[PDB]
RNA sequence: AAGGCGGCCCCCUGGACGAAGACUGACGCUCAGGUGCGAAAGCGUGGGGAGCAAACAGGAUUAGAUACCCUGGUAGUCCAC
RNA sequence: GUACGGCCGCAAGGUUAAAACUCAAAUGAAUUGACGGGGGCCCGCACAAGCGGUGGAGCAUGUGGUUUAAUUCGAUGCAA
RNA sequence: CGCGGGGUGGAGCAGCCUGGUAGCUCGUCGGGCUCAUAACCCGAAGAUCGUCGGUUCAAAUCCGGCCCCCGCAACCA
C-alpha cells in the first residue's frame, strides 16, 4: 500500500556525520539525522556539509529524514 | 627581521591534535616570526560559519597572551582562508 | 582426552544462553509502552522502523518492534509482546503482538491478517 | 631441561657418549597440587660508565612530522647482592 | 586473558578466571586473477643508433571556444 | 610625574654587553615540479636599524632625550 503522510520539506546540510549521514538544518524548523537516500547513493553525488538538499520525512518520526533531491 | 612563517588549522582540528599546534604555533611566533594561521576548509569561498572561525578565533584567543593576530579576516579567498597573526606590537 | 582424566573430569555440556531473557520462558509478556518511536536499520537496509520500548511485568525493560503498516501506540500504551529478533535493528529482540490489547490490528489487510491482528472482512 | 652459553689460562662442578666385563634385582614411566630454574626490559641499595641509546634538547624533512635522517644525550646497557 | 574475589609483587604488574551484551560469521591451507614504490626472464621503431619531420611562419582542414536567428546532429585520453 | 620589555623590509625576527656594506622566516612578484591545483623546490624584489643630540677610524649594535607599541601595572567599585 505504502500510506502518504511523507513528506518533502527542504533544509541545508549541516554536519557531516559518517557513512553518508548528516545533521540537514529543515528551512522548515529544525535539523534532522538525515540518511543518504539510496538512489543518491547509488548514482554516487557526494554531497558537502552545506547544501540545500530535499528531505522525505515520515511524521512517524519527524526526528529522521531522507535525503532526495540532490542540491 | 621578523620572517613569515606558517601554521595550518584543518576542520577536525580540534582541543586535541590543536593545542598542541598552538604549541607549535607559539613556538613560531616566539621564535620573533609572523606566524601565519591557513585554514584550509572543506568547503569553499564560503565553507563554513563553523570550521574556521571557532579555530583561529580561539587560536588567537588562547595565544592572545604572547601573540596577536593582525586581522580577523573572515573573507575566505578560495577553498581556504588566511588568518594572519603576528607578534603582539609594543605601542 | 584420557579416560582417566574424563574420570577427574566429566564430559560438561554447555549452557544454551537464551535470546529472549525478558520473556523469562513464557510465551509472551505484557508491559508499558515507555518510548514509541522510530530508528534506522544496519547495512546495506534504509528505512524508519517503528519500534518502542516497553517495561514488563517483570521489571525488564527493552526494545520492541511494531511491525506491520501503520499503528496508533504511544506512551503508556499497554501491550503484549513476544520473542522474535528483527535482524537489521541490533537491540531488538522481540515483537509486539498486533491486535492485543492496546495495540490494534494492521488497517486493511486482507492476506496473512493473523498475523497483524486482523478481523476477517465481512464478504 | 628450557632460558640460553664463544678470546686465552687455572681452580670448583653438572650432564652426555663409547668399550669391556662385574654388581644390585623391576629399584620403572608419568605427574594434579608443591618446589626450583627462567631472554630482554623494568624495580631497590651501592659501585661502574668507553661505545650504544628509551626520555629529552637542538638541526632538518613535511601540508603537518610529537617520527623515519643528522648533532647531542639521561635512565639503561656493565659489577655485587 | 578483561572484571570481581584470592594468592604473589616496593612498583610495573603476574597468576587463577567469569558474565551481560553483540554478530553469522571469525579462521586454516590451497586455486584463478588483479595489484606491488615488488621482483625475475622476454618481446614490439619502446629506448638506443640514424635520416627526415611536427612545435615558429603563411595558407588548407577538423575540433574547442566565442559569436549568431541559425551557425544542424554525432565522434572527445592512447582508441575524438 | 609610575613599573616591564621592545622600535630593521609589507608583518614578525636575528644580527646584543662580543661597534666595520642588515640577513633570517611568513607574505609580495616570478621561475621550477604536476595532465592540472594544493603542497613543495630554485629565485629576485623589499631598509635614515624609531627619531636626535652625543661620540668615533667606522657605532646596527655605542649613551641620553623626543616619541611610539605592547607588558602588567590602572579606570583598583
Amino acid at each position: 500500500a505504502k500510506e502518504k503522510d511523507t513528506i518533502r520539506t527542504e533544509g541545508v546540510v549541516t554536519e557531516a556525520l559518517p557513512n553518508a549521514t548528516f545533521r540537514v538544518k529543515l528551512d522548515s524548523g529544525p535539523e534532522i539525522l538525515a540518511y543518504i537516500s539510496g538512489k543518491m547513493r547509488m548514482h554516487y553525488i557526494r554531497i558537502l556539509p552545506g547544501d540545500r538538499v530535499v528531505v522525505e520525512i515520515t511524521p512517524y518520526d519527524p526526528t529522521r529524514g531522507r535525503i532526495v533531491y540532490r542540491k | 627581521v621578523i620572517q613569515v612563517k606558517e601554521i595550518k588549522f584543518r576542520p577536525g582540528t580540534d582541543e586535541g591534535d590543536y593545542q598542541v599546534k598552538l604549541r607549535s604555533l607559539i613556538r613560531f611566533l616566539e621564535e620573533g616570526d609572523k606566524a601565519k594561521i591557513t585554514l584550509r576548509f572543506r568547503g569553499r569561498e564560503m565553507a563554513h560559519q563553523q570550521i574556521g572561525m571557532e579555530v583561529l578565533n580561539r587560536v588567537k584567543d588562547d595565544l592572545q597572551e604572547l601573540a596577536v593576530v593582525e586581522s580577523f579576516p573572515t573573507k575566505i579567498e578560495g577553498r581556504q582562508m588566511i588568518m594572519v597573526l603576528a607578534p603582539k606590537k609594543k605601542q | 582426552a584420557t579416560v582417566n582424566q574424563l574420570v577427574r573430569k566429566p564430559r560438561a555440556r554447555k549452557v544454551a544462553k537464551s535470546n529472549v531473557p525478558a520473556l523469562e520462558a513464557c510465551p509472551q509478556k505484557r508491559g508499558v509502552c515507555t518510548r514509541v518511536y522510530t530508528t534506522t536499520p544496519k547495512k546495506p537496509n534504509s528505512a524508519l522502523r517503528k519500534v518502542c520500548r516497553v517495561r514488563l511485568t517483570n521489571g525488564f525493560e527493552v526494545t520492541s518492534y511494531i511491525g506491520g503498516e501503520g499503528h496508533n501506540l504511544q506512551e503508556h500504551s499497554v501491550i503484549l509482546i513476544r520473542g522474535g529478533r528483527v535482524k537489521d535493528l541490533p537491540g531488538v529482540r522481540y515483537h509486539t503482538v498486533r491486535g492485543a490489547l492496546d495495540c490494534s490490528g494492521v488497517k486493511d489487510r486482507k492476506q496473512a491478517r493473523s498475523k497483524y491482528g486482523v478481523k476477517r472482512p465481512k464478504a
